């Protein structure tokens, strides 16, 4: 496979064996960031907001045809707002955890940078890893 | 296999040792003491 | 600040060497965290 | 062959000519922060079964900061004098070695010595030498430091709540830091060192005079 | 010396590391005795307050 | 009213009088109210030890 | 709904085993039985009960309403899977398969519960399902199934502290360890009596208090009794509401031996009446007697036998046949003299009796691996 | 508050000198321990019985 480690003899550089599987550049990224993984069972009294966010995120994966029953395009963008310390991060983490999507937040940091590219002159280079883990959700702070 | 011819035809053990010493020794101690208050 | 109180309430029972968190440690904590609310 | 562990970054604070003569009474007017770091470091080192028994998740590492000359080095001197555990005291701008690899190995063998040695205490000063914010993958003088932060960022995650290894880190400017270092599970406790007031100030006058 | 920066060029990074190594090497964890430092400038304005 | 600091004095005085007149749980209650009141004053300079 | 559910089985005991006692239990057991949809658990309780000839419409109206709840589950599943939540079929029967757990038997419970266990990715519902399995395994005394979900529970008590799911669990280990005759573990699981709560199964907290004192008075020695249960305010104020039990404990600690028999026949008599004690009341007081004999008799060496009748409890020949049956039972370390009328004691070293249990366990495990060695290799 | 704790303190120190004078021997008469404590005999017999209990 491309991007895989090997064993290699040294005198003629003949290919020897095939070791492990290294590590996906995204797993390293989320390991660096360490979002506080969450669930529905640690939600305090936000149930109508849960009913809102299910309609935008939960439904257009489990039933993409259900919007084609209404002939309307699926939503793509979510804005959450409120004071800090109000469950934004655990909510957005939790919804991706229960719908099984790759929760990827961006911070614009430069420790992240080496797993995106050598320079990654755009932000758009993230989309290779995004469509490589295609059922995924992108998160942002303020 | 197991031919075995016919010449003839916890929950259970601590209670069984209570039955070993105590199979039938006064059963319901409730009034023998009060029958020995006046004799003893 | 709810978690800021409820995490802190064990420090009171710990600093008096308890092993069971009591209800007065919580009101002992609300007067500290809401004092931090009173700070600026 | 397998080896008994080794590190050169520091031995172990050789304990004879190593404890800076500094009493707790030498610090006047720090009743909040002295008792607070007493809660933070050595009280889980001794009374671990209360933190386990009530289960209040004792802190892994602690950060302390503020304006310079507020006793940042001094408190580490006094705690280092009155500790019973082993103590590892490194100078935080020495991981920038000329050769590659000596940096990252110099990172990991310190925590290997804290692992093997004792329920000990790690002290790091001038973290601004390592934990910056911006990076530039065109020098190597920056890529090295990037790897230096990735090593200890892995290694602090490589704990299991059972080892009693505490990390004390003191800096001057909290602004030039990555909050990825300040994520919970790695750092939770933050201690500013506010300028002396007129109340703690007199106490310092009494102690020094 | 320098004051500090909000991290402009890549060159000033390790010079700040050099400076902080000097700062810790002055009065961190040492009986700094019998060793006296004499310094001089034409402007004492571009300096670290920690220095 | 506006005051906070004199409440510490009257609750601590209740902590004197209920144990001095032998009502232990009410004295623990008033002592507890003196604790959770006395947490919120920036300067109990002598009332700290007086409560201690 | 399993939260009031233990009183039902306790009243099945109270109906069945005291044979004279067969009127009010079949009154109130019927009161809870032919309402709240209970259908399965009383056909052989009806065998132990009378004919109750016209139960047929009573069956049909309740399996009819059971059919209504069943068919509205069957109305729930397709709109549940149609627009999907968190697999809302098993989100429905993770609430209503417990209704089917009470109402139906354990099978419609268990395949729906091992079914629904794979849904809730957080333990906050998983461990409650495990609690339900603990309770129904307690009901049918599924002594192997409790050993499974005890450990399977405990595997989920690590992550988090969850002391309302750990101290809550210690109640279950205490009730099973007092179901079996494991008393020194039972009071040890009954250590806290603080985090223990106004529960569903001992709706009187004080009934739990009576249980932990009844097991503790065997399970611990004097040093502990003279610190723990005597100085606990939280244990003291609830037996302060008890006239008999406060007397029953303090008669032993305060060396009041004659009234200790009087209260002892009361506690033993109620324990004889008691469900989930009734397997071992005959083991309880035969230990209480020899323990009380140890407490008084290990003070003196030259105590006569004719002092114990008036000073301890009446009946000289009863003390004769009692004590003997205990020296003869290999405990109660003394050696009674007869024709000069004195009781003499000794002190045994902890070298022969400590040896004795080792030859017991050694011969037992030798029988064990002896047997398995016969089992393998044909 | 002093008068509250003098009884329990009296029990503690009673047992402290009590185990002090029981030390040196193998066996003794209780009249000698009542004399050497300078105390009665029934209270000493009951209290020593509480010790061995
Ligand atoms: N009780 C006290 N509280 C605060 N400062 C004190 C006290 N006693 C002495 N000092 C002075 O404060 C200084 C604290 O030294 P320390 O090196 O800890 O400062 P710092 O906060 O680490 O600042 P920097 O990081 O720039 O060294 C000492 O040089 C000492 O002269
Ligand atoms: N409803 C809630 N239930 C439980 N915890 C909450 C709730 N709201 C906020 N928190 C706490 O707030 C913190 C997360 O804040 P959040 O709002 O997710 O991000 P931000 O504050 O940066 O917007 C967590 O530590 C969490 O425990
Ligand atoms: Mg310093």
């Amino acid at each position: 496979t491309p991007n895989c480690r090997v064993a290699l003899r040294n005198d003629s550089y003949t290919l020897h064996k095939i070791l492990p599987n290294k590590v996906d550049p995204l797993v390293s990224l989320m390991m660096v960031e360490k979002v506080p993984d969450s669930t529905y069972e640690m939600i305090g009294g936000l149930d109508k907001q849960i009913k809102e966010i299910k309609e935008v995120i939960e439904l257009p994966v489990k039933h993409p045809e259900l919007f084609e029953a209404l002939g309307i395009a699926q939503p793509k963008g979510v804005l959450l707002y409120g004071p800090p310390g109000t469950g934004k991060t655990l909510l957005a983490r939790a919804v991706a955890h229960h719908t099984d999507c790759t929760f990827i937040r961006v911070s614009g940091s430069e420790l992240v940078q080496k797993f995106i590219g050598e320079g990654a002159r755009m932000v758009r280079e993230l989309f290779v890893m995004a469509r490589e883990h295609a059922p995924s959700i992108i998160f942002m702070d303020e | 296999m197991s031919e075995k011819k016919q010449p003839v035809d916890e929950d259970n053990w601590d209670d069984d040792n209570v039955e070993d010493d105590f199979s039938n020794q006064l059963r319901a101690e409730l009034e023998k003491h009060g029958y020995k208050m006046e004799t003893s | 600040e709810v978690k800021g109180v409820c995490t802190e309430a064990g420090m009171y029972a710990l600093r008096e060497r308890r092993v069971h968190v009591t209800q007065e440690d919580f009101e002992m904590a609300v007067a500290k965290v809401m004092q931090k609310d009173s700070e600026k | 062959d397998v080896l008994p562990p080794e590190a050169d970054s520091s031995i172990m604070m050789l304990t004879s000519d190593q404890k800076p003569d500094v009493m707790y009474a030498d610090i006047g007017g720090m009743d909040i922060q002295k008792q607070e770091v007493r809660e933070a470091v050595e009280l889980p080192l001794t009374h671990f079964e209360l933190y386990k028994q009530i289960g209040i998740d004792p802190p892994r590492g602690v950060l302390m900061y503020g304006p310079p000359g507020c006793g940042k080095t001094m408190l580490a001197k006094a705690v280092a004098h009155h500790t019973t555990a082993a103590f590892i005291r490194v100078v935080g701008s020495e991981f920038v070695q000329k050769y590659l690899g000596e940096g990252p190995r110099m990172v990991r063998d310190v925590f290997r010595l804290a692992k093997e040695n004792a329920p000990a205490i790690i002290f790091i000063d001038e973290i601004d030498a390592i934990a910056t914010k911006r990076f530039d993958a065109q020098t190597g003088a920056d890529r090295e430091v990037q790897r230096i932060l990735l090593e200890l960022l892995n290694q602090m995650d490589g704990f299991d709540q059972n080892v009693n290894v505490k990390v004390i880190m003191a800096t001057n400017r909290a602004d030039t830091l990555d909050p990825a270092l300040l994520r919970p599970g790695r750092l939770d406790r933050k201690i500013e060192f506010p300028l002396p007031d007129r109340r703690q100030k007199r106490l310092i006058f009494s102690t020094i005079t | 010396g320098g004051r500090r920066f909000s991290e402009g060029t890549s060159a000033d990074r390790e010079i700040q590391r050099t400076l902080m190594e000097l700062l810790n090497q002055m009065d961190g964890f040492d009986t700094l005795h019998r060793v006296k430092m004499i310094m001089a400038t034409n402007r004492p304005d571009t300096l670290d307050p920690a220095l | 009213m506006d005051d906070k600091a004199l409440l510490v004095e009257v609750q601590l005085l209740e902590s004197k009088t209920y144990h001095a007149l032998s009502n232990l749980p009410k004295a623990r209650a008033a002592l507890t109210s003196a604790r959770t009141t006395a947490n919120a004053i920036y300067c109990p300079p002598k009332l700290q030890a007086t409560l201690d | 709904p399993k939260n009031p559910d233990l009183r039902i089985a306790q009243l099945r005991f109270l109906l069945s085993l005291p044979e004279h006692r067969g009127d009010a239990a079949v009154r109130d057991e019927l009161m809870a039985a032919v309402r709240d949809n209970n259908m399965a658990p009383y056909y052989e309780a009806l065998c132990k009960s009378l004919d109750w000839q016209i139960d047929v419409d009573l069956l049909n109206k309740m399996k009819k309403a059971n059919e209504d709840e069943l068919k509205r589950l069957d109305e729930e599943l397709e709109d549940a899977e149609k627009n999907l939540g968190e697999s809302e079929i098993r989100d429905a029967m993770m609430a209503k398969a417990e209704y089917l757990c009470r109402i139906g038997d354990k099978e419609g419970a268990l395949t729906a519960f091992r079914k629904t266990y794979d849904k809730t990715v957080a333990l906050g519902h998983r461990l409650d399902i495990v609690f339900y399995l603990l309770r129904i395994g307690l009901f049918y005394m599924d002594n192997d199934l409790i050993t499974r979900n005890t450990e399977k529970a405990k595997s989920l008590i690590e992550e988090g502290g969850d002391w309302d799911r750990r101290n809550r669990l210690k109640v279950y280990q205490g009730l099973y360890c007092v179901a079996i005759r494991d008393f020194k573990q039972a009071a040890e699981l009954f250590l806290d009596t603080v985090s223990t709560f106004t529960s569903y199964e001992l709706m009187d907290y004080k009934t739990f208090v009576t249980y932990t004192v009844y097991v503790s008075m065997i399970a611990l020695e004097r040093p502990d009794l003279r610190e723990k249960v005597i100085k606990g305010a939280e244990i003291l104020e609830v037996l302060h509401s008890l006239p008999a039990v406060r007397q029953y404990l303090f008669s032993l600690y305060e060396c009041r031996y004659s009234v200790f028999f009087q209260s002892l026949a009361v506690v033993e008599q109620e324990m004889k009446k008691d469900w989930l004690f009734a397997p071992h009341y005959r083991y309880y007081v035969r230990e209480m007697r020899i323990h009380a004999y140890s407490q008084l008799l290990e003070s003196y060496r030259s105590l006569t036998l004719g002092y114990m009748a008036e000073a301890f409890g009446v009946g000289v020949e009863f003390i004769d046949q009692e004590l003997s049956r205990f020296i003869a039972a290999g405990r109660l370390h003394c050696k009674i003299d007869k024709v000069n009328e004195i009781v003499e004691t000794n002190r045994p070293d902890s070298k022969n009796w400590q040896y004795q249990e080792t030859i017991k366990k050694g011969d037992l495990l030798l029988n064990r691996v002896q047997k398995l060695s016969r089992v393998i290799n044909m | 508050i002093i008068s509250t704790h003098l009884a329990k303190l009296y029990d503690n120190l009673l047992e402290q000198n009590l185990i002090r004078v029981i030390e040196p021997f193998s066996r003794v008469q209780i009249e000698h321990i009542s004399s050497l404590i300078k105390l009665s005999k029934a209270d000493v017999e009951r209290k020593l019985s509480q010790m061995i209990l």
